[PDB]
RNA sequence: GUGAUCGGGUAGGCGGGCGUGCCGAUGGGGCGGAAGCCGGGCCGUGAGGUCCGGUGGACCCGUCGGUAUUGCGGAUCCUGCC
RNA sequence: CUUGGAUCACGGGGCAGGGAGUUCACCCGAGCGGCGAGGUUAAGGGGGUCAACCCCGAAGCCGCAGGGAAACCGACAGGUCC
């Protein structure tokens, strides 16, 4: 399974250790979106950066648009399908059913830059960055929820 | 015509007895490369 | 503190010429030979005869990116290419049979620069 | 060659000339005394320098022998001979006799024959004192050793 | 390199191979360094009176006036006197002569510039690029008999120098002549002057007095030749005319 | 990548045409010594064997830089007085 | 058209410009006949610490475009002309002369009069 | 060409530019009006430069290379004036 | 200056001119350049178109052999591997 991760929350105020660790998950800034694998040495590094980041399950249908809307190539260029059946015998709709079920991961797709960019939530996040998602807040892990929002940044 | 180098054997030669060896090291040059 | 180069426009045509040749040839050693003589001038080579004939063989041929100097003997006959050298290191490797020439005369002779040996 | 420009006029503006707070630069008591004043011996300001870079500064250790005495002898290696053969036949140093090369080495004034470098050619050595090493280099050169 | 060797009337007669010493390299860096020396050791010690501004006696007022801690003088206006910020005081870091102007250069430096700047005024574009006006000069480099050592009338040494094609460029010298700006005019200075050509010799015989007047003309000898005759401003490339002993005296010296 | 031609000049004593031109290069880099050579062939008619290009020099803040050539009238003539490095420099 | 199009950015970019001035200009004469800029450097400076409500300060973000940088509005750019041979060795297609204001009248009617049967656009 | 992973900054360290007076060279201007002064236009991030008009009545500038009593808002700073 | 300046903390009526990292000696480094197992002259001498220029002058200094308080003794110019 493939979890996806957004920073919602600043690193002023905040320990090195935090810090580092969203670096070294290259979410350098704020309403940035990054893929990884559900292991328990990311799950580790989750844990400690809870209180900074959402982060869930996402799906299919949403990586495609993702792909299709918000992905790039090194030059910041966008993705096409032309690229996509030439360097690969897929459309997007295959590669992300693929790499969301395992047999392929996003840097199979020669120069796919690895991070991805949002504009801010339409509507506005619908709850507090000071509090978690289950006491009524924003924090924290969602479940298949991550893909509203997902849907609501793209 | 040329330009005969002395001074490598005069720093060399044992002070009252530098003229002769000058000499000898002239004709000896002279001979050789001339 | 600012590192310059070589005021010697001779050098900096020179380095020039070198990047150009091994663009041209498809090669390494005059690339690496141009960036060894941008070296700061109080960290130049020097190498003397000695060295040369301890590490070399007969119908060698080697390029000095610096000067050669006289302090040894040379026991064969070798091909030197350097961009200075002393008069009695000149004379010295005529004696014996030897060549001293220049390192544009040297690309010349042999654009590829195959089995030139550095000595620096 | 290079001349660049002094750095004054880089700092002509800049408050401090890079001495840091306005305080900072003023007489002897920012340096902390004058010449090696607290390098020990009285004082230990500068007691710490002292040992870490200037040790056997403070004391005295030994005793000088007058120079109407001392005596410099000249010395000479085998490389040395080696080397300057030519200018050595050139000027008399090394000259003939029966079937030989001789090197007469009081001529140049040398009362020593050291021992570092090989020797090529063979000779008969003249000279008052001769180190075993060389004498054995020669002798394998094949040559001698006649001591005056 | 072959030349030719003219007479008097602009006639090519003999023919003689150039020395290597007009063959050495091009090094502006040296014959600048040379030059820029030579500039230093002529220069005169210069320094300000060291008793200056300290014959003033002075009384500091202190603490306690509504005025600054400032050593004044004791009579009736009582100017402030000694300091640095005072007018009429000393000067914080004057001028000394115990500063050091010279420079040093080795001999052998010296040489090879002087070498280079020689193969220098052998070349074309170099005299052209300096200033030089060569549009009717016979050869560029000028090889003539050693019959010019004998001349002693400026005329006769115009009438040459018309048949030579060099008198153009005595004129632009002339003509390149100006009343200078700024306060060199009062410490004498004025009139600064324009560079012409350069007549090497190998013995003076007249041809000193006779070429002397000519605006921008200069003479000298072999044994005498300096980088400053070969070029002025740090610049090379002069317009020189040498003669058949001076070249074989080259020859022989080389340098 | 175009070229105009400011001087020229001849020289009997030395057997040359001296040709100073400009080279307008704008969104590109300095032009190449092969391709100068080529323009000037290609435009004022002159043997490739001859036509040594001394310098192009380009400036600080500018895409017009500056060329100095010279057509000789014989080999004889050229390698009189041209030395080795700009003999090669060339194609020749 | 892209050099018009940078040309019309220079325009709007130098009428946004501010005139950069030391910290207080309006208040001493000393300042008022002697404008410039000179860079605040004091402890308690607002200016320094860039707050609000404050006078801007020089960066090199208000630079103008390289390709259009340094011409005349017209569109060419200029260069001093103070004979005759400065007037010749001009591209009329790209440049355009400023007679120097040293030159005198006799000379500057012949450096009209070239650079009219030239055809140079003259500034003046 | 690359820069999600370069664009705040005191003490402090480093790189490049603007300006002032003299020397060696080179190219120029000036009673058909130089320097300086007053008010304006254009270029330049800027340090500044240049042009227009007026006043003025004898010298002045650009480029390369060197030199220096070389750049002020403060010092209960110094002198003069108000 | 100060942890801290709009301060009931100090300096600050206006304008113009002046006004603050300089020189020598020794030492540690560097950016260039010359010669190179050698490098370099000082004082001074000769010539000249006479304070610029050219030619001499290696005395001395540093380096090529170190260890040792001293008497004293006195070494790889290349054997193997990465």
């Amino acid at each position: 399974a493939k979890l996806a991760l957004i920073r919602l929350r600043s690193g002023i105020r905040a320990r090195g250790e935090v810090r580092d660790t969203l670096a070294m998950l290259r979410l350098h800034r704020i309403n940035h979106l990054v893929i990884v694998d559900d292991t328990p040495s990311y799950r580790g590094m989750i844990q400690k950066v809870k209180d900074y980041i959402t982060w869930g399950e996402i799906d299919k249908e949403t990586l495609a648009k993702l792909l299709r809307k918000r992905g790039r190539l090194i030059g910041n260029k966008p993705i096409t399908d032309e690229y996509v059946k030439e360097k690969l015998g897929m459309t997007i709709e295959e590669f992300a059913e693929k790499v969301v079920n395992g047999e392929m991961k996003l840097r199979d797709l020669p120069n796919i830059k690895p991070v991805f960019r949002l504009h801010p939530p339409r509507g506005g996040l619908k709850g507090s960055k000071k509090r978690s998602f289950k006491e009524g807040g924003a924090l924290g892990y969602r479940g298949e929820k991550i893909n509203e929002l997902i849907e609501r940044m793209l | 015509a040329a330009a005969a180098a002395a001074a490598a054997a005069a720093a060399a030669a044992a002070a009252a007895a530098a003229a002769a060896a000058a000499a000898a090291a002239a004709a000896a040059a002279a001979a050789a490369a001339a | 503190v600012k590192r310059t180069g070589p005021t010697d426009i001779n050098l900096r045509r020179l380095i020039r010429t070198l990047r150009k040749k091994s663009n041209e040839e498809g090669v390494k050693i005059w690339k690496d030979i141009a960036w060894r003589l941008e070296r700061p001038r109080r960290q130049r080579a020097e190498v003397n005869i000695s060295k040369i004939n301890r590490y070399t063989k007969e119908g060698d041929v080697v390029i000095v990116p610096g000067s050669v100097l006289g302090a040894g003997r040379l026991e064969h006959k070798v091909v030197v290419a350097a961009w200075k050298f002393s008069e009695a290191a000149r004379r010295k490797i005529i004696e014996a049979g030897g060549e001293a020439i220049s390192i544009e005369e040297l690309m010349e002779r042999n654009p590829k620069g195959s089995g030139v040996i550095i000595m620096e | 060659m290079i001349r660049r420009r002094k750095k004054v006029r880089k700092l002509r503006g800049s408050h401090t000339h890079g001495w840091g707070c306005k305080k900072k630069h003023r007489g002897g008591g920012s340096k902390g005394g004058r010449g090696m004043a607290g390098t020990g011996k009285r004082k230990d300001q500068k007691w710490t320098w002292t040992i870490k870079y200037a040790p056997d500064r403070l004391g005295k250790r030994g005793f000088h022998r007058p120079k109407a005495v001392q005596y410099i002898p000249k010395v000479i290696n085998l490389n040395d001979i080696d080397e300057n053969f030519e200018l050595f036949k050139d000027a008399g140093i090394i000259y003939e006799e029966d079937g030989k090369l001789v090197f007469d080495a009081t001529a140049l004034g040398v009362d020593k024959i050291l021992g570092t470098g090989k020797l090529t050619r063979a000779l008969v050595v003249k000279a008052y004192y001769v180190t075993p090493k060389a004498e054995e280099k020669i002798k394998a050169a094949g040559g001698e050793v006649l001591l005056a | 390199m072959k030349v030719k060797v003219f007479n008097l009337e602009g006639e090519p007669v003999e023919e003689i191979e150039l020395p290597k010493v007009f063959s050495t390299p091009f090094r502006p860096d040296l014959i600048r360094r040379a030059v820029i020396a030579s500039w230093t050791h002529r220069i005169q010690p210069q320094g300000r009176d060291p008793q200056a501004g300290k014959r003033r006696v002075t009384e500091n007022i202190g603490k306690g006036h509504g005025m600054a801690r400032v050593e004044r003088i004791k009579t009736s206006p009582r100017f402030a006197a000694f300091v640095p910020f005072a007018v009429g005081g000393r000067r914080t870091h004057p001028p000394k002569v115990e500063k050091i102007i010279w420079e040093d250069i080795n001999k052998k430096e010296r040489r090879l510039a002087i070498m280079s700047a020689i193969a220098a005024t052998a070349n074309y574009d170099l005299v052209r690029a300096r200033g030089h006006v060569v549009d009717n000069v016979v050869q560029i480099p000028l090889v003539v008999t050693d019959d010019l050592q004998k001349v002693f009338k400026t005329a006769q040494t115009r009438e040459i120098f018309k048949k030579l094609g060099v008198w153009d460029d005595i004129e632009r010298a002339k003509k390149n002549t100006k009343i200078r700006a700024g306060k060199g005019k009062m410490r004498g200075r004025r009139y600064k002057k324009a560079k012409g050509p350069l007549i090497v010799v190998a013995k003076n015989e007249g041809i000193v007095q006779g070429a002397r007047n000519h605006p921008g003309v200069d003479v000298v000898t072999v044994d005498n030749l300096g980088v400053e005759y070969l070029a002025p401003g740090t610049h090379p490339g002069r317009l020189t005319i040498w003669t058949k002993g001076a070249i074989e005296r080259l020859r022989e010296i080389y340098g | 990548m175009e070229i105009k031609v400011t001087e020229i000049r001849e020289n009997k004593l030395l057997g040359r045409k001296e040709i100073y031109f400009d080279v307008l290069h704008e969104g590109e880099p300095t032009p190449s010594r092969e391709a100068v050579k080529g323009k000037l062939v290609a435009m004022l008619d002159l043997d490739p064997n001859t036509t040594v290009i001394q310098y192009i020099r380009s400036y600080f803040g500018s895409n017009v830089s500056k060329g100095y050539a010279k057509a000789y009238e014989t080999r004889e003539r050229m390698l009189y007085i041209e030395p080795e490095y700009i003999l090669v420099r060339d194609g020749l | 058209n892209e050099k018009a199009r940078l040309l019309r950015i220079r325009a709007k970019l130098k009428r946004k410009k501010p005139r950069f001035l030391r910290q207080e200009w309006w208040r001493y004469p000393k300042f008022k006949n002697d404008p410039k800029w000179r860079r605040p450097k004091g402890i308690d400076s607002k200016m320094r610490l860039k707050k609000k409500g404050k006078p801007r300060s020089p960066s090199i973000g208000w630079s103008s475009p390289k390709a259009v940088r340094g011409l005349h509005p017209s569109g060419y750019e200029e260069v001093l002309v103070h004979n005759v041979k400065e007037l010749e060795a001009i591209d009329p297609t790209r440049q355009a002369a400023r007679i120097a204001g040293t030159v005198g009248a006799r000379k500057r009617e012949m450096i009209l009069a070239r650079a009219k049967e030239l055809g140079v656009k003259v500034l003046n």
